[PDB]
């Protein structure tokens, strides 16, 4: 319903949580060439050296891969170098934690919900990421952060940003009671402070209740982590699709090496193993491709990864939607399997009303304008308010500011403003 | 496993034999390759030392035997990530030089050796 | 298409993702920014222009005492955009490559 | 003979298929209703016609 | 091995493209539905709309 002297403010607001889901690393693996393609025959080994290199180019590229695997991790995750730890009292001001700080009553320290991810996560496949080898030359190795050590990662970022605030992230950590912190991201979106310590435990309700229905929504769907799912599936898919290439023919006679060798002469079975060969040579090269393409979609996610945990999480954002839905208040991270999940925490508006407005009041022959709000009318009076939060007070010199005639302003109104000054001066 | 009268081998999910029926006794033989892997050398740069470590990853040094002397030479040391040879195994924990694996890392130090220890992630700091 | 080159078409018409487009302008213009974090929150244009103003660090003040100026100006600037689109063919080098 | 060749490429391009789909209502979908504009158009002065 | 060829081809200028798709939602996201303060991010000089 627009009109030009017409404006509508929020009179309530709702604090809501959300969740966001992204992929890091996925498996390392390693192959070897010559047992591949063609194992305990020495005779294919001498046919097969007359390619060259091949061979070593693959394992380089696969080389590679599994090194920016590690790579990845480190960046997203090391990014504080103390290991903070939250003090056994936990008087914070009314907030409860509890749901998300780690619980020294399980083998590994991890949190519920971190527990829950851990849980919903399920690879159809057995054995595929102590034994780790495969049937044919095909390894697979283990990465060099344990699922131990990620989560005191993820400790240490929880305690220092609530006992420390934003300050931890620039120098060393400076403590500050978590009410007063909160005052302050008040004041980053616009708001005054004065809302909150007004407004206390209605807000420190309102964020229980949403970690609440988290955590519902977490243990009660089951397609909530489809992202991170589909990478293990597609990783299984493809070396199956691997094993599987070695019982085709290629036009050759049989594709068991051992029944060509055991069945002709040395100058026609050279003809087939060729072939065979060729085969298998190429499976390989198509493999390692798409290998190197994969990777290289999972290294953006995790640029974005560590973009958003230096962002959101170690500080207040202003980019809007970059952390979540609404204006942002802060962040939590937490782990899972091959990711990481990051907690929003932001500020909606609610009960919005209507109201008549005007842009300036001519008072003495003087355009007054206000300093930092808007001019309001609720029908026979006329006040000036914050923008986000109605909240209305007298007009005074104190809140304005002068700025010529008015016979210039498209719009202006007459009221009277009251000078703090004026009844001392008369009143005494 | 429970194989019916009539069959004699059992295959697998990308159709790998995996068990087979001993003809002349009937009974069942499960299948399993032997081990197999690749070799790692850490060595600090030929600058400082000639010195080396060797890794075996991936496999139980039950039988690493099958050069010979860095096969049971001053130590055969178990980690997850396969058995190394050569290195020490310290209890102080401090920053990775070389990354082995698993959480382990080694470096080149005190008479000079070569270490093997758990990679720290930081000091601790209560606030 | 004639060995089994078949194109498929899009599932998105070219009518949605104009209306799409249009009530993206009609929200912007009737409601500024407030439509992106809630609800749509109705405003002058002149006073959302002022506080946008204000946002790049100029006084509101100077907004409404040129307020006509301004205006004339935006429409100039429209107009030169349609005039240049209109004449050359070039500028559309980006999706014509693809 | 040649194995798994054909599925592996139909699959790879029905992957593109869909992923151009995904990209356009990433782009252009951020909007919950369908706002319009009223019927007088007195914007302050300025033009969007 | 022409389809071979053919498809690789493909997959690199999807990722190409999908990379500018994900620009522009971010340009939508913070040029059109608030004001930003990034330089030269929305145009040269300083954002109104
Ligand atoms: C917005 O711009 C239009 C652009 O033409 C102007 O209105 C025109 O209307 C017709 C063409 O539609 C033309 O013959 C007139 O002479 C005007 O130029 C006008 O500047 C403004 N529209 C309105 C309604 O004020
Ligand atoms: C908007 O301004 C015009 C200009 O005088 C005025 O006639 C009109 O009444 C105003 N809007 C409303 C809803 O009155
Ligand atoms: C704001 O909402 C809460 C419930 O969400 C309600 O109890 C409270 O009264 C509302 N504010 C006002 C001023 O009524
Ligand atoms: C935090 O929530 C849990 C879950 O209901 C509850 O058991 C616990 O008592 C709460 N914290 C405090 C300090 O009561
Ligand atoms: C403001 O007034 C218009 C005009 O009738 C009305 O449609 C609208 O609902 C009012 N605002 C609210 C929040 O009800
Ligand atoms: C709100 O409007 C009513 C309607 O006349 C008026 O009586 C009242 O004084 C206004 N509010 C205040 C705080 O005076
Ligand atoms: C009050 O405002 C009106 C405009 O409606 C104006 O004509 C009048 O001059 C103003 N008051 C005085 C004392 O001038
Ligand atoms: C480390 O200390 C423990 C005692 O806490 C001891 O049992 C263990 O053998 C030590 N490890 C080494 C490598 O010396």
């Amino acid at each position: 319903a627009y009109s030009n002297n017409s404006i509508a403010i929020p009179t309530n607001f709702t604090i809501s949580v959300t969740t966001e889901i992204l992929p890091v690393s996925m498996t390392k693996t390693s192959v070897d060439c010559t047992m591949y393609i063609c194992g305990d025959s020495t005779e294919c080994s001498n046919l097969l050296l007359q390619y060259g290199s091949f061979c070593t180019q693959l394992n380089r590229a696969l080389t590679g891969i599994a090194v920016e695997q590690d790579k990845n991790t480190q960046e997203v995750f090391a990014q504080v170098k103390q290991i903070y730890k939250t003090p056994p009292i936990k008087d914070f001001g009314g907030f409860n934690f509890s749901q998300i700080l780690p619980d020294p009553s399980k083998p590994s320290k991890r949190s519920f919900i971190e527990d829950l991810l851990f849980n919903k996560v399920t690879l159809a496949d057995a054995g595929f990421i102590i034994c780790a080898q495969k049937f044919n030359g095909l390894t697979v190795l283990p990465p060099l952060l344990t699922d131990e050590m990620i989560a005191q990662y993820t400790s240490a970022l929880l305690a220092g940003t609530i006992t420390s605030g934003w300050t931890f992230g620039a120098g060393a950590a400076l403590q500050i009671p978590f009410a007063m912190q909160m005052a302050y991201r008040f004041n980053g979106i616009g708001v005054t402070q004065n809302v909150l310590y007004e407004n206390q435990k209605l807000i420190a309700n309102q964020f229980n209740s949403a970690i609440g229905k988290i955590q519902d929504s977490l243990s009660s769907t089951a397609s909530a982590l489809g992202k991170l799912q589909d990478v293990v599936n597609q990783n299984a898919q493809a070396l199956n699709t691997l094993v599987k290439q070695l019982s085709s023919n290629f036009g050759a006679i049989s594709s068991v090496l051992n029944d060509i060798l055991s069945r002709l002469d040395p100058p026609e079975a050279e003809v087939q193993i060729d072939r065979l060969i060729t085969g298998r040579l190429q499976s390989l090269q198509t493999y390692v491709t798409q290998q190197l393409i994969r990777a290289a979609e999972i290294r953006a996610s995790a640029n974005l990864a560590a973009t958003k945990m230096s962002e959101c999480v170690l500080g207040q954002s202003k980019r809007v939607d970059f952390c979540g839905k609404g204006y942002h208040l802060m962040s939590f991270p937490q782990s899972a399997p091959h990711g990481v999940v990051f907690l929003h925490v932001t500020y909606v508006p609610a009960q919005e009303k209507n109201f008549t407005t005007a842009p300036a009041i001519c008072h003495d022959g003087k355009a007054h304008f206000p300093r930092e709000g808007v001019f309001v009318s609720n029908g026979t009076h006329w006040f000036v308010t914050q923008r986000n939060f109605y909240e209305p007070q007298i007009i005074t010199t104190d809140n304005t500011f002068v700025s010529g005639n008015c016979d210039v302003v498209i719009g202006i109104v007459n009221n009277t403003v009251y000078d703090p000054l004026q009844p001392e001066l008369d009143s005494f | 496993k429970k194989f019916l009268p009539f069959q004699q081998f059992g295959r697998d999910i990308a159709d790998t034999t995996d068990a087979v029926r001993d003809p002349q006794t009937l009974e069942i033989l499960d299948i399993t390759p032997c081990s197999f892997g690749g070799v790692s050398v850490i060595t600090p740069g030929t600058n400082t030392s000639n010195q080396v470590a060797v890794l075996y990853q991936g496999v139980n040094c039950t039988e690493v035997p099958v050069w010979r002397v860095y096969s049971t030479g001053s130590n055969v040391f178990q980690t997850r990530a396969g058995c190394l040879i050569g290195a020490e195994h310290v209890n102080n924990s401090y920053e990775c030089d070389i990354p082995i694996g698993a959480g382990i890392c080694a470096s080149y130090q005190t008479s000079q050796s070569i270490i093997a220890y758990t990679m720290s992630l930081g000091a601790e700091n209560s606030v």
